[PDB]
């Protein structure tokens, strides 16, 4: 969904063009869903404002654009189920994208119109800007907490050569805490471990028969436990390794396992913590930075019209939603209402894109 | 054509007429907030001064 | 403040040169031409060359650099006046 | 739902709430951070403009009056000295009479903020000032003027202060 603004002036009163211009729009064939738009009067002054309006504005909208689309795609991706409801969440003035574009109201009280064009332009940017350090802010809460949670997740996910200790080691399966003992743990897959019974007794001397313990089993693999004197231990992790057995020591690390537990409960709180304000706060700054992106429109439009026609102003400010079937045909009406006043266009044109939503 | 470059000029005669008051009552509001700085810094010390002497 | 500037140009540029200035000083430039009484000789070939002089009216040194610039993208000459 | 100050303050949780109602939504749900006070920090106008100087943000005035009233202003910027005005149109000042009272901009002038090198200012309309502070944060004026059409703020048009803070958004 796109719409199109436009602005041109009225024969001696802005009513004037826009009744002949709407009518055709609308009545010819359905070429665009036609109205007029929100601008009002804003307190006008010298050529050398509105003609460095005219270039910063064009820096602002591409600046601001970008923000917006970072703070949707921001809403995106804490909306990483529910995927579709986005559309649900960008709201503008309490409202979806396309009614406040169709029903837009300029901020007379954030935007006071008895302000110079440049002072309104540096509110948006400075309030863009602040904006964007705060997406600088809650990426780098955010970012972080989904990664390690990532983490968390794939240190459960998969077989034994990837899922938690912490879900399968227990306390009696090890030996420990003494001069002459030591407690190695290996992984093996599931046919190979017929062989493994029986083969780690002939990796190296001083391991006693029997000593293989397994943690668990799964679709693919176990992990065992091997209890065995301590000079068999540096040439058994290596033959190990010769023979494709793959070592993965865990001693029944109590602060490890403590640790894997701990986090995957805070992180997972922690992501859910974060995901509230930060829907609230994308929410805010979607509105404010959607709400300053069309005023850059309104901003561009106003500028170029008083540029375009002078201080003199009888000029309306217009909103179409074209039709892509009949889109050409559109700018032929345009063009055939305004080819008098002079991609480029003898009346002002200007665009708002819907799809931040996706 | 001529018309336009008319339509131009008349243009270009509300630019300047309004630049020259934007200059004028940017001068004259400076004057006005340089007033009432000026005057109520002045004021409220010497005020001050001989309250404390009263 | 008031600008203007006046100058030099070869008369078959004068459409673009026209619509250029008022692409870059958007919608609003007052100006005028006219074709020189001879063609005048090239310092360097010796060649002549049917120029035109024009004059261009403005408010503010922010026109000034944007008509300078499409004089010079067209090669044309100012002089102070 | 009310905020949550870093430190304790001048102001009672019926106060906070009160104030926090009024917040512009660049602010609104912040806790606040103590900024200055002379239950804290020294009592002098140049440790006010310093520990403030370091900030970019708006700011909560609080002072209690020797006639224990308490009154100040929510102001969109830091107090600093100042060459002219500065402050945007959600600056307003405020008190408890016992009742709390705002006065938010008339639209009259821009004369939100000032400071001098020997006062802090707020308001404009001649000599007049909606709050008037001397050097030492001891000495103050408030009456009426034309920047919000304020009342007296304080229990009389001079005051002494007994206590002053300033907090901010974070």
């Amino acid at each position: 969904t796109e719409f199109w603004l436009i602005s041109a002036p009225g024969e001696k009163t802005c009513q004037q063009t826009w009744e002949k211009l709407h009518a055709a729009t609308t009545k010819n064939n359905n070429l665009a869903v036609s109205s007029k738009f929100n601008i009002p009067d804003l307190k006008v002054g010298t050529l050398d404002v509105l003609v460095g309006l005219s270039d910063e504005l064009a820096k602002l909208d591409a600046f601001v654009e970008g923000v917006v689309k970072k703070v949707a795609q921001y809403m995106a991706d804490v909306l990483e189920d529910s995927k579709d409801k986005v559309q649900e969440n960008l709201l503008a003035s309490g409202v979806d994208l396309v009614t406040y574009i169709t029903r837009f109201q300029w901020d007379m009280a954030k935007y006071p119109i008895k302000q110079s064009l440049k002072n309104i332009s540096e509110i948006i940017a400075k309030g863009v800007t602040q904006i964007d350090n705060d997406l600088k802010s809650r990426a780098s809460a955010y970012n972080n907490l989904k990664g390690n949670l990532q983490n968390l997740e794939r240190k459960n996910a998969g077989s034994l050569l990837t899922r938690s200790l912490a879900e399968i080691v227990k306390k009696d399966d090890f030996v420990l805490d003494s001069e002459y003992l030591v407690t190695l743990l290996v992984v093996v897959p599931k046919l190979n471990h017929n062989d493994w019974i029986k083969q780690y007794e002939t990796l190296a001397e001083m391991v006693v028969p029997r000593s293989s313990n397994v943690l668990s089993e799964d679709q693919d693999s176990y992990l065992c436990n091997v209890t065995l004197f301590k000079k068999a231990v540096d040439d058994f992790r290596h033959k190990a390794r010769e023979n494709k057995f793959i070592v993965r020591d865990f001693q029944y690390n109590e602060e490890e396992m403590r640790a894997d537990k701990e986090e995957m409960n805070r992180l997972s709180t922690d992501k859910k913590k974060q995901f509230g304000p930060l829907v609230r706060w994308l929410k805010v700054n979607f509105s404010e930075a959607f709400i300053a992106w069309i005023h850059i429109k309104a901003l561009r439009v106003f500028v170029e019209s008083v540029l375009r026609y002078g201080l003199p102003v009888n000029f309306q400010a217009m909103l179409l939603q074209p039709n892509k079937k009949s889109v050409k045909k559109l700018r032929e009406v345009l063009h055939e209402l305004y080819k008098h006043l002079d991609e480029y266009y003898p009346y002002v044109y200007y665009k708002i894109d819907c799809n931040l939503l996706e | 054509s001529d018309a336009d470059v008319q339509k131009q000029i008349k243009h270009m005669m509300a630019f300047i007429e309004q630049e020259a008051n934007e200059k004028a009552e940017e001068i004259d509001a400076k004057a006005e907030e340089e007033f009432n700085i000026e005057k109520g810094r002045l004021v409220q010390t010497q005020r001050l001064k001989i309250m404390e002497y009263y | 403040r008031l600008g203007f500037v006046a100058g030099v140009i070869n008369r078959e540029r004068i459409p673009t040169f026209e619509r250029m200035l008022w692409r870059v000083c958007r919608g609003n430039v007052f100006l005028r031409q006219a074709e020189i009484e001879n063609p005048l000789e090239d310092p360097v070939t010796g060649d002549y060359v049917h120029k035109s002089v024009f004059i261009i009216f403005f408010q503010g040194d922010q026109l000034k650099n944007r008509v300078k610039k499409i004089c010079e993208g067209f090669r044309a000459s100012l002089y102070p006046c | 739902l009310p905020i949550l100050q870093s430190h304790s303050a001048l102001l009672e949780n019926m106060h906070i709430e009160q104030l926090a109602r009024r917040l512009p939504a660049r602010v609104q749900g912040y806790p606040w951070r103590l900024a200055y006070s002379t239950l804290e920090h020294g009592t002098s106008l140049k440790t006010l403009y310093r520990k403030s100087a370091s900030l970019d943000s708006p700011v909560l005035l609080v002072i209690k009056d020797m006639d224990n009233q308490i009154f100040g202003a929510y102001a969109t910027h830091p107090f600093r000295f100042s060459d002219h005005y500065y402050g945007t149109g959600e600056t307003f000042l405020y008190t408890f009479s016992p009742n709390f009272k705002v006065f938010k901009w008339s639209g009259e002038n821009s004369y939100f903020i000032n400071g001098d090198i020997s006062s802090l200012e707020l308001g404009g309309g001649g000599g007049r000032f909606g709050l008037w502070l001397d050097a030492d944060l001891y000495h103050g004026r408030s009456n009426s003027c034309s920047t919000f059409n304020n009342d007296i703020l304080s229990k009389k048009e001079d005051f002494i202060v007994q206590d002053l803070e300033v907090w901010t958004f974070e």
